Formats: structure tokens, sequence, C-alpha cells
């Protein structure tokens, strides 16, 4: 399961083979090396497409960082999360990964709730809802 | 989470099967409270067996320390006594387990329904081996309100009139069993979508509003705040249909 | 002995029970629709029915039938009829609030003669013969010995059909709240007069009732002791829908007390 990895890794041409799992393009790192003599195994990839392939290769370690720190960002503490009073930008990393990555639903938690936060205690929690509360519930605004 | 609620849920059978033997001596105010401070007395013998360390906060006996001052034990032995007291049987035990300045285990159980809710914190609040999903309802349109009168609390009367006038109003119909930990716990388990009463006590809804919070619902007072602890002013729900009544709620209030 | 009729509608509602019980437990089978304010109907409602009226016709292939839905079945006889209500708080079953029942009742020559209530949540089987009393499983039913208003319990409806009465309904409630103790409300008017009729409560009275949600229950009331009337102490109370029940004492006071509260509407 690599089919959106190496979109193009010997991509001089495409139409050569597809990659090999006999040596297993799967450790991205401790693969930065393998000597030649089990790469004279592959056919079709001459030396100038064999730097050309140490390039894509590095093209998708890139890619495969990309993805690693785009997925990893699932918290996305927005403006919205971030503009509140007393929630910082790293109370709102927390916050927005507890659970609720906007305000409405963060005025529908309660301290035990949005306890065990980094960065916050159980009373100003509280009052930090309250708020919330009145932003959202009490306010009657729109 | 699994000592602590078989304890609990060992000491629930116990006073119910006792509450239930009691239940068939039929008679037409007092004996009601001597079966209670029995069911008590045997809950505070397995309070005693089992963890002797914890403290115990009982309506009745106040609060009986023993070393673990961080362990609260919130047993109620009957909610709802005056429908014990009428044979209306609706009526449940419920058992609370504060730790660290906050609730953690919950149970509420009705000997006669056989109906026995447990809450951990976190990892939620089940009943039977099932999980209680609170309420669908979004808003106040056809809801239902687990609605509770003060009968010990006369002086909030017209006012609570007035607000149950005017969700009745919005709303669509009440409901009330007179047994505020049965109340919560419906609440909770999607029986009926939104409970509010005025003037409770700690040692009634303790384990209620955990069941309740833990079904994906709120606990809060009248106020959006947390002092329902100790004002007895309590509104719970899934989130939607509370703010629903509180935004309808607020301004006819006097706290 | 027992009432021949009494004992063909236990065994009817017994059955309509059983199938109730069973659809309860599953929360999938229930396909219901809304039929009027806030409440649904479902198509448990239309089995229970077919149910009943089948074991019915199985011993009295020819009395008339009465039901929310059927309307009236006129039977080739007309003068023992069968008011049915096969839920009575559907709304609860929607919601699978254990609190409901199914009802029946015998009507003959206008006079109710035999009447049942059954919750098969709590096998109760509330049983009620004219002339010879009200049982509950075995036990006879006197009602609340209750003589005043005070530390009664008054069960109630509020009129989701009718919520114009809500505001009047309001100040009603909230005077009976100056001297009764607390209020009951279960969304089932059947079960509401056969407690009464059990002296679990001592009282109810329900603003807009429709005719086949008490004509069992009136029953079990009259021969527990207690006593029935309109809001004004009149009989008309099968007609505007309007009821109170309870022990004479404590209709008595409810009547006093509410003789000003009333609107000229409902009298
Ligand atoms: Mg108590
Ligand atoms: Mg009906």
């Amino acid at each position: 399961a690599a089919i959106d990895a190496f979109t193009k890794y010997l991509d001089i041409d495409e139409d050569f083979a597809t990659v090999l799992v006999e040596e297993g393009f799967s450790t991205l790192e401790e693969l930065a090396y393998v000597p030649m003599k089990e790469l004279l195994e592959i056919e079709g990839l001459d030396e100038p497409t064999v730097e050309a392939l140490r390039e894509r290769a590095k093209n998708a370690l890139a890619t495969i960082a990309q993805a690693q720190e785009e997925s990893l960002g699932d918290n996305k503490p927005a403006d919205d999360l971030l503009n509140l009073e007393g929630v910082d930008r790293d109370l709102a990393f927390k916050l927005a990964a507890r659970g609720v990555c906007t305000l409405e639903d963060l005025a529908e938690q309660g301290i035990d709730d949005l306890a065990d936060i980094e960065g916050l205690t159980d009373e100003k929690a509280g009052a930090l809802i309250m708020a919330a509360r009145n932003i959202c519930w009490f306010g009657d605004e729109a | 989470m699994h000592p602590m609620l078989n304890i609990a849920v060992r000491a629930a059978r116990k006073a119910g099967n006792l509450i239930a033997k009691n239940y068939e001596t039929p008679d037409a105010n007092d004996f009601v409270t001597n079966v209670d401070k029995a069911a008590e007395a045997v809950i505070i013998d397995t309070i005693r067996k089992s963890y002797p360390q914890h403290t115990i906060i009982t309506e009745e006996s106040g609060e009986l320390e023993g070393t673990d001052q961080d362990v609260q034990w919130v047993i109620d032995p009957l909610d709802g006594t005056t429908n014990f007291i009428k044979r209306l049987p609706h009526f449940a035990v419920s058992i609370a387990v504060r730790i660290k300045g906050r609730t953690e285990v919950a149970v509420v159980y009705d000997p006669m329904r056989n109906e026995l809710f447990t809450a951990t914190r976190g990892q939620g609040a089940q009943l039977n081996g099932y999980r209680l999903r609170g309420s669908t309802a979004r808003d106040l349109d056809g809801t239902i309100l687990a609605t509770g009168f003060p009968f010990k609390a006369k002086q909030y009367a017209t006012t609570y009139i007035n607000i149950v006038g005017k969700l009745f109003n919005e709303c669509a119909d009440f409901r009330r069993t007179g047994s505020a930990a049965l109340d919560l716990a419906y609440v909770a388990a999607g029986r009926v979508d939104g409970f509010f009463e005025i003037g409770l006590r700690p040692w009634d809804f303790a384990a209620g509003e955990l069941l309740v919070r833990e079904a994906g619902g709120i606990v809060s007072d009248f106020t959006g705040g947390h002092n329902y602890m100790l004002t007895g002013n309590i509104v719970a729900g899934n989130p939607r249909v509370v703010k629903a009544m509180l935004a309808n709620m607020r301004d006819e209030l006097s706290d």
C-alpha cells in the first residue's frame, strides 16, 4: 500500500517499471544509501537516470514530510478560537485539540469537559466557559 | 473504574433488595424514614467493609469522615421519598463517589424496574451494558421537560410558575415522576429531552448530573454558571435544548 | 366468579400489552408518523388495535367498537360498546419512556360496566367491574383516604392539543400549588386515573381530555371510592373532556379552590 508515495520517483519516464518492494522502499531514511551490490538489479535506469532517481527521491521524502506535517495539523485553532480573551495561541492548541475547533461547540463543554487542559485551572476554565456561554447563548447575537 | 463501580453496584443491589422487601408491608409517615435509615445503614456497612478510608456524605447523617477525606461518598438511599410513602413505585438509590473535588463514580438504581445506570468520568455512563446516547432534539420543538415543582422552595413558587408557563407556551409537554435522581437518569438516557429543577441538593443530583454529562449532555444553573452544585438550581440535557431553554427562561428569573 | 365480558377484555388487553412490550425492546421496529400536536402515532398502534378488535370479534362478533383511529365501528348491535385505546401516552412510547398502558372498557346502555388498564412495563393490571369494585393484581383499591388539600399529590396533564387554556391552566395549577404538596405528570390519562383509584396520587384533573382516554379509568376511580366530575360539579365531563377525579373530600376542595381561577369557556 504505497500508491500515493512513488508517484514521481523514477520519473524521467513512468513506463519503465513499478517500484520494488523486494528491497522495500518502506524505510525512507535508512534507505538513503544502499550499495551497488543490489542496485545493479534494476533495469532501464542508467546513471544520469540514477541521479534523477536521487533527486526525485528527495522530492518523495519532501512529499511524505508534507503529508506528515499536514495530517498532524488537525488542530486548526482559528482566529474565532484565538481572538478569545484568555485563550492564547497555546490554550487554543489545547482546546482545538480537545475536540472543539469552534466556539459554538465550545460553549457546549462543561468544566469536567475542559479540565486537564494545559494552561488552565478549574475555576478560570469555568469562568471562560461562562464567557463563551455569554458569547454564544446569553448575548443573543448572531 | 472497575472496582469502585463494582462495589457501588453491589451496594445499590443490597439497598434495592432491602427497599423492595420492605415495600410489601402495606400501611395507611415514619416507617418510611425507618427503612430509609436501615438502607442507609447497610450502605454504611458496605462502605466500612470495602474501603474504610473514604468519607460518607448523606442527607441524613450529614458527613461522616474517616481518613481519606479526598474520597467523598454521596449516597442518597432514597430519592422521591413521598412516592415510597404512597407506594407509587418510582424511586431509586443514588450512589456517588467524588475524588479530588470532582465526581468520578455515579450509580442510580431503581429496584422496581431494575434500572441500574452506572457512570465513570471519561469512559462514560452505561446501562445494563448499553450506552446512553442522550437526546436527539436540537430545540424545544415537540420536546419533553422533566420538570420539577419546588415543594420545598415555596419562595420561588410564582417565579417558577411563570417560567414553566413561558416554557409550555414554547415547549410541548412536561413530565414529573417526583424523583430528581431518576429524572436526571431519564433525561440522560434520552427518555426525556430536557430537565430542569429548582432548589435541589447535592445528595440528590450527585450521580444524575454525571449520568447526563456523560450522555453527550450538559448540566448548569439558570445563569450558565457552575454554582448549581449548591444553589440547587439545575438545568440539564444535550446542549442544543439547554441553550434553547436558557435563551427563553433567562428573562424572567430572580437569581 | 369473574365478570364474563371483563374476562374477555382482560385477555384481549393482555395480548395487546404483550405485543406492546415486544415492540418496546426494539427501537428500530417502531415506524411512527405525526398526526397531532407534538406527538406521533406508530404502526404499533395499528397492530395492537387490530389484535384487540380480532380478539373481541372472536367471542363477540357483533359488539360496537370505538377507537381513536377507527372512529366508531358500528357492529350489528349498538347497545354494547367497547371503548379502546391500544395506547395511552404514545408520546412516551416514542421516547420509550416506560410508562404507558392499554385501556379497554365496555359501555352498556351508555353506562360503563367493565374496565381494565394494563401497564406491561411493571406488569400492573387495574381491573374494575361495576358493583364489585376495582383490583390491582389481586388487591382491592380504595383511593387515597386523604381528607383535605394538604399534603396531597395532584396528577394532571397539560393540554398539548388545546394550549389556549394553558395560561388559564397555569393559573389553576399556580393556585393549586398554594395548598397542595406536589404534582404528577406522566402523559398517560388512563394511568393517572388508575393511580388515583390506586391511592397512589390523591387527586387528578385535566383540561380537555379525549372520551376514550378516561372511559376505562373513570369506572376504576368510581368503584375505588373516588368520584369524577367536570370543573363545575356537573356530569357533562364526557363531552367537554374536562375531568376532575379523586376521593370526595379532595375533589370538593379542588372544585372550591378552582371555582374562581377557572374561565367561563370551560364551565
Ligand atoms: Mg434522599
Ligand atoms: Mg390513545
